[PDB]
């Protein structure tokens, strides 16, 4: 389909046991990380619980040991029915609106509300559509209908007769109509008259009538999000921004009759709250401004958890000049717990290798296993799962059925790792540019 | 005069031929109304005449 397989597509979940949060060894893609694994999940249980507001928990861990992989594992754990929003920091440098409002929007996004409403809809197959037109047009029509189970005729208003002849219905067509509205939805064409369709190209597919009561009161369940409530009265046409983007920002009264309005509605039982997750990755990209912005908007019943992830050892603090762990000011980590991710072992580096081999199409011999288990002790789990796929087009370019040590090697000389990468600048030195713009050209 | 009463204006509620229950459908074929496809299947199902007789009770016979 659409969906290629990207670095994350392996994992499917958080690989924990319902009962007790104990994480399976490996299992839903996920291996290791085990009181990681274990934490994560306990997040999930207040997530899902949505008593607590504006929790703020850090994964903090070296490179390409499953910060992410985690992060991606509580999203797929969670699944639709809970908003989750992904924000990469650099995101909130916006032209359009300044950073803060660009995370009050980010925050708005991860609350939702859910709210559920019937409707009566009609579907079936058109037996028939007669329409009189005098002249002006619509002065009459009749419409008969039918389901496997039911037959009727309906006579038509005028405004039917403009939606039936705005949607050119005929004979044969599968209609849905919704008609506390009246929009009329083609949801196909009846095989039973495939002759009819003389203008259809033979590309055209056909369905089957349907079946049961022509008249059934379907129930939708709607969420939307604070922030679509906010874009939506920004102006006349506001929820078009919630797609170009281009939201100014967005009055704070407007937010705060929004924030009472929706109170009113849980309390009415109209709709119910249901509190998300924000993610920010490389949460060290933020500001000095941002992080004291941060700490208050967690203080609120409309917080979302947030949940954030970083490589940083003590490093400089955007926007100051000085440094902090992780890159963050401890203002900021007082009101944050941390979850700490390790290296892997060479066994599970073999079953991530395994696993990454399994998703992409890669038949791998055992000894290539080993050595890209190796090259992984040595060069990092990154290279060689990048490897991986190179290994498979080499093979396949020389014909062979199996990735064989071979083809390891051949990917192993062709693409340096990053250490080799390094040295490869160092020896080289004088012919690529330096820090002082300084380089020879000559041989 | 013994002449003393007019037809209403007012639209008219549609209830089901058979069992009087509320009736969303009106049937192309017999001219039935109905409540749902239970009874659809048995109108369609009726002996000979019984179409009309479902009619009668509402003054509504072919003749
Ligand atoms: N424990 C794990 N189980 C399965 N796959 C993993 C695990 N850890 C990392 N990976 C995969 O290896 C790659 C690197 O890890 P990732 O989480 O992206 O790095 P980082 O921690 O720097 O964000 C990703 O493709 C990820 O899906």
């Amino acid at each position: 389909g659409l969906n290629l397989i990207a670095a994350h597509s392996h994992i499917r979940g958080l690989g924990v046991d319902a009962d007790t949060l104990e994480p399976r060894p490996s299992s839903q893609g996920l291996v290791g990380q085990e009181k990681a694994r274990k934490a994560a999940a306990v997040v999930l249980e207040m997530i899902k619980q949505g008593k607590i507001a504006g929790r703020a928990v850090l994964i903090a861990g070296p490179p390409s040991t499953g910060k992410t992989a985690i992060a991606m594992g509580m999203a797929q754990s969670l699944g639709q029915d809970v908003p989750f929003t992904t924000l990469a920091a650099s995101e909130i440098f916006s032209l359009e609106m300044s950073k803060t409002e660009a995370l009050t929007q980010a925050f708005r996004k991860s609350i939702g509300v859910r709210i559920k409403e019937e409707s009566e809809i009609m579907e079936g197959e058109v037996v028939e559509i007669q329409i009189d037109r005098s002249t002006g047009g619509a002065k009459q029509g009749k419409l008969t209908i039918k389901t496997t189970d039911m037959e009727a005729i309906y006579d038509m208003g005028s405004k039917m007769i403009d939606a039936m002849t705005k949607e050119r219905v005929m004979a044969g067509d599968i209609i849905s109509i919704d008609k506390s509205s009246g929009k009329i939805t083609k949801l196909g064409r009846s095989y039973a008259r495939s002759r009819d369709y003389d203008a259809m190209g033979v590309d055209t597919k056909f369905l089957q009538c349907p079946e049961g009561e022509l008249q059934k009161r379907k129930e939708v369940v709607h969420t939307v999000s604070l922030h679509e409530i906010d874009v939506i009265n920004s102006r006349t046409q506001g929820f078009l921004a919630l797609f170009s983007g281009d939201t100014g920002e967005i009055r704070s009264e407007i937010r705060d009759q929004i924030n009472t309005k929706v109170a009113e509605w849980k309390e009415e039982g109209k709709a119910e709250i249901v509190p998300g997750v924000l993610f920010i990755d490389e949460v060290h990209m933020l500001d000095i401004e941002c992080f004291s912005y941060i700490n208050r908007a967690l203080e609120s019943d409309l917080a979302p958890i947030v949940i954030m992830a970083s490589n940083r050892g003590v490093s400089r603090i955007r926007g100051t000049d000085y440094k902090s762990p992780h890159g963050l000011p401890l203002d900021f980590l007082d009101r944050v717990v941390i979850i700490n991710t390790h290296p892997y072992t060479p066994d599970e580096l073999r079953q991530i290798l395994s696993i990454r081999a399994q998703e992409e199409e890669v038949d791998l011999t055992p000894d290539a296993l080993a050595l890209l288990t190796k090259i992984g002790q040595e060069a990092g789990l990154r290279y060689a799962s990048n490897l991986i796929t190179t290994s498979q087009l080499i093979a396949a370019k020389r014909r062979a059925k199996q990735v064989g040590v071979e083809d390891v090697q051949r990917s192993f000389k062709l693409f340096y790792d990053p250490a080799r990468s390094v040295r490869f600048v160092q020896e080289s030195e004088k012919r690529l540019i330096g820090n002082d713009g300084v380089v020879d050209f000559s041989y | 005069t013994n002449i003393e009463s007019a037809p209403s204006l007012a639209p008219m509620k549609h209830y089901c031929d058979v069992t009087g229950l509320p009736a969303p459908y009106l049937d192309p074929k017999t001219r039935l109304r109905y409540h749902n496809k239970e009874i659809f299947a048995m109108i369609r199902n009726l002996p000979q005449g019984m179409g009309e007789q479902f009619l009668e009770a509402r003054g509504a016979h072919t003749v």
